[PDB]
């Protein structure tokens, strides 16, 4: 998410991502382990 | 300094009901005391051995025996939630308003740990609700400090 | 316990009333840190 | 001596006014719902 983005906003996007995989890829995906506040570029509320 | 006296103290602590009965018959002193003034009835009450409390009282043990700091079997029974033992001690004429060296009573100790059932039984046997310890604290004060509203209601 | 932490006497007022820690704060068991939220198919999760 | 001061006052003043202070964040975790902004709080930094 962009600069200053909050935990709550990032959780909405991870929920959209989680829902997609358990819906449009229901046949292929077993589970989604969503992690709010950690990325490979860096960590904080605007990363997941 | 009797050998059978020391065995009874150790026996009554571990909860050996049959070994107590044997030592009673062998003529062991029921009112034998520790270095700290604890009797078998003190230890039976503390560790919560009901049958031994009943057996010791049947063989003429001092129900109001006090340790070197003024605490009685009822203090220990009431403090650590041994409701059945509190009833038996009180049935055998235990001093419900007994003060230790701090002025602490069975009602204070029961209220401290929020033992509602024990508090209500102590009150039935005529526990002084207005009794103060050396700091001027009542059971009600203790209940308020701990944030126990159920217990505070009972003492009001 | 939260109860014992609540009883911490912060000060005694001049009138003789008591200010306990629970009179100035809420007291609960929580995390050391709240910067990471983990989920497994949308439901709360931890892991190793 | 002219200002009634000693090396103790100097050392005390240096530790206070040459300090790097941790001051948390705006919208820090755990946040309230609806929080729009997450931003680092900058207090005193080391003198340069």
């Amino acid at each position: 998410l962009p600069a200053g983005a909050t935990q709550e906003r990032t959780q909405k996007v991870l929920n959209e991502v989680t829902h997609y995989y358990l819906t449009k890829e229901k046949n292929n995906v077993e589970s989604v382990f969503a992690v709010n506040g950690f990325g490979f570029a860096g960590r904080g509320q605007n990363t997941g | 300094g009797s050998d059978l006296g020391k065995k009874l103290l150790e026996a009554a602590r571990a909860g050996r009901d049959d070994e107590v009965r044997i030592l009673m018959a062998n003529g062991a002193d029921v009112n034998a005391a520790d270095v700290v003034g604890w009797t078998p009835l003190h230890l039976a009450a503390y560790w919560g051995h009901l049958e031994i409390v009943e057996v010791l009282l049947k063989n003429g043990a001092d129900v109001n025996a006090y340790d070197t700091l003024g605490s009685t079997p009822l203090h220990l029974a009431a403090h650590f939630g041994h409701l059945e033992i509190v009833e038996v001690l009180l049935k055998n004429g235990a001093d419900v308003n007994a003060k230790d060296d701090n002025g602490i009573t069975p009602l204070h100790l029961a209220a401290n740990r929020g033992h509602l059932e024990i508090v209500e039984v102590l009150l039935k046997y005529g526990a002084d609700v207005n009794a103060q310890d050396k700091f001027g604290k009542t059971a009600f004060d203790i209940s308020i400090n701990n944030g126990n509203e159920d217990l505070a209601e009972i003492l009001q | 316990s939260t109860e014992e932490f609540g009883k911490i006497l912060l000060k005694v007022n001049q009138d003789g009333s008591r200010v306990l820690l629970r009179d100035v704060a809420k007291i609960e068991l929580g995390g050391e840190n709240y910067d990471i939220i983990a989920e497994f198919n949308g439901q709360p999760a931890s892991g190793l | 001596n002219k200002f009634q001061l000693t090396p103790v006052d100097v050392i005390t003043a240096i530790k206070a006014q040459n300090a790097q202070v941790a001051a948390g964040q705006l919208g820090g975790t755990p946040p309230v719902k609806g929080q729009q902004l997450n931003a680092s709080i900058i207090a005193q930094t080391r003198l340069t």
